[PDB]
């Protein structure tokens, strides 16, 4: 039904830490620890370093932007960042050990791999979700084709959340869920770059992938 | 043969 | 040189196995510096706080049933699980003990006091080892460092026997252990 | 009556941020994950050939871990672990012969918190060539034990000792050993 990010998901176990309220570092806080690695030798790997920790972070909040309707998100969210917190623990003593920050990079990347087969884990064992993600999709796909010769001023950011009330207004699950609106809402400004000829929607986001694929 | 953990939990709020 | 406070936190899960894994007993508990605080018992099936910072987390970790039933399911997916992983290099390791003896003088100033059976390098740990004079066994004049694990799957023991060997006697000393079915021995002619 | 135990212990430790994720097997460590590589490394080479465990595993353990010694530390109200001094000695392998290989131990037992500093001596001189270690291992009353080994060749001629800091104690505890 679901494309997972991970076909066959590995048991994932959860370690209730969905209610901790400040897991991301601050600018100050990670430049602080970019700090350490002040000497020379060690510049063009630390150039690496900061690079994968941006990855990180865009791929953090890519989960939340995507599956925010899945209970189990914060989870993985917020594991993350823990797991980030002992890589820096590493990096902080190791500062300017070259092939120590070339492993906590392969780390950094091994800690998104393993959130994606987490996420897919949790949504596998959530069918209704997977309805309601899919159905989200499926509406989405249906406005593509109701919005074609339409007029959209998206410009105030007014006109989409209308167009989503005016054309499914009457759907319990856009009247009750907010997440699920939110997925239509969002769908409209896509199909509203997918008419002005973006060609690099279905790279932005799982959801955009799913909907204009095909 | 593949040796099985035990999640922690966090602790109390 | 450092003078700053340390903070510790522990977590131990423990699996205890009777009679293969007949019976099987978890015990997860959390320790703050040296202090458990709470404690999840199978044989209880859930968490209890053991000292007052424990409660709260009791309490909440409680209220979770899918938590409750993996924990107390724990004894089998975890447990019985992790002991058949290992079986065959832990529970079966066996290492034959290595016997030697030689004398010792209980002091400086003594005589050839007494004599010394090395038992090294063996595992499991359980082993017994006995010393004879003269086909009779002797007990009264015995010392031993006791049971001594090196830490790297290996066990020691020295075992000593507080006699001045009088000339003509055969002393021996007998070593049994589950790397061998007969009975190790090294004699001692006085 | 019990017959076997299997451990699985942790531990994070402030403001050090030193953790550890083990398992033990009736006193002895099975294998351990090393967190600054994020991998698995067993006791015994031995051990790896028929068994694995995913240190990413670990990780997610130890990250928990790190948050939950925060929560617990404030609600404590910021009380201090209190150093336990550790109680050290020395042996060899096996009983020792001139020339012939052998190797000595140091047991450092019976202290918290689990940071200490060991350094092996011959004749005044530091030696490290052929040195190892096993990680903190866990006891019953929540101390720690750790071992220390030198392989050495012995001789008539040289007097080793281990050297033990820790912050339960006064000054360095040195315990010597030259065949005697």
């Amino acid at each position: 039904s679901m494309k997972l990010r991970v076909e066959n998901p590995k048991k994932a176990q959860k370690h209730f830490v969905q209610n901790l309220n400040n897991v991301v570092f601050t600018n100050k806080e990670l430049e602080d620890i970019y700090n350490l690695s002040n000497k020379e030798e060690t510049k063009e790997v630390l150039k690496l370093f900061k690079l994968k920790v941006n990855q990180f972070y865009r791929h953090a909040f890519g989960i939340v932007n995507d599956y925010n309707g899945l209970l189990e998100y914060k989870e993985i969210f917020n594991m993350m960042f823990l797991k980030l917190s002992v890589v820096f623990d590493t990096q902080r003593k190791e500062a300017n050990n070259v092939e120590q920050i070339k492993r906590n990079i392969a780390i950094l990347d091994e800690i998104m791999a393993k959130a994606d087969n987490d996420l897919s884990y949790f949504i596998s064992q959530n069918k209704n979700f997977q309805e309601l993600w899919d159905k989200a999709v499926k509406l989405t796909k249906e406005m593509k084709i109701k919005l074609k010769g339409q007029k959209l001023d998206l410009r105030d950011g007014e006109v989409a959340i209308n167009k989503v009330r005016e054309l499914f207004g009457s759907d319990k699950n856009v009247k009750e869920l907010w997440w699920f609106r939110s997925l239509l809402v969002k769908g409209v400004y896509l199909i509203k770059r997918y008419y002005e000829g973006d060609i690099e929607l279905k790279t932005t986001s799982d959801f955009a992938k799913a909907v204009f694929e095909d | 043969p593949k040796y099985v953990k035990q999640n922690t939990l966090k602790l109390a709020t | 040189g450092d003078t700053r406070p340390r903070f510790l936190w522990q977590l131990k899960f423990e699996c205890h196995f009777f009679n293969g894994t007949e019976r099987v007993r978890l015990l997860e508990r959390c320790i703050y510096n040296q202090e458990e605080s709470v404690r999840f018992d199978s044989d209880v099936g859930e968490y209890r706080a053991v000292t007052e910072l424990g409660r709260p987390d009791a309490e909440y970790w409680n209220s979770q049933k899918d938590l409750l039933e993996q924990r107390r399911a724990a004894v089998d997916t975890y447990c019985r699980h992790n002991y058949g992983v290992g079986e065959s290099f832990t529970v079966q390791r066996r290492v034959e003990p290595k016997v030697t003896v030689y004398p010792s003088k209980t002091q400086p100033l003594q005589h050839h006091n007494l004599l010394v059976c090395s038992v090294s390098g063996f595992y499991p740990g359980s082993i017994e080892v006995r010393w004879f004079r003269n086909g009779q066994e002797e007990k009264a004049g015995v010392v031993s460092t006791g049971l001594i694990q090196n830490g790297d799957w290996t066990f020691q023991t020295l075992v000593m026997l507080e006699t001045v060997p009088r000339s003509g006697e055969v002393y021996t000393c007998q070593v049994e252990h589950p790397s061998v079915t007969s009975p190790l021995t090294v004699e001692w002619r006085a | 009556k019990e017959e076997h135990v299997i451990i699985q212990a942790e531990f994070y430790l402030n403001p050090d941020q030193s953790g550890e994720f083990m398992f033990d097997f009736d006193g002895d460590e099975i294998f351990h994950v090393d967190m600054a590589k994020k991998e698995t490394v067993w006791r015994l080479e031995e051990f790896g050939r028929f068994a694995s465990f995913e240190a990413q595993g670990a990780l997610a353990n130890i990250a928990v871990d790190k948050a939950n010694l925060e929560i617990m530390t404030k609600r404590s109200n910021y009380t201090p672990i209190t150093n336990v001094p550790p109680e050290v000695t020395v042996l060899t392998n096996s009983p020792v012969e001139l020339r012939e290989p052998n190797v000595l131990i140091c047991f450092i037992d019976k202290f918290t918190p689990p940071v200490v500093n060991v350094t092996w001596l011959r004749n005044g001189k530091p030696v490290t060539t052929g040195v190892s270690e096993t990680v903190f291992l866990p006891r019953e009353d929540h101390l720690f034990r750790k071992f220390h080994y030198l392989p050495f060749l012995p001789s008539t001629e040289d007097v080793y000792d281990c050297r033990v800091e820790h912050w339960g104690l006064d000054e360095p505890l040195l315990k010597h050993w030259e065949f005697d």
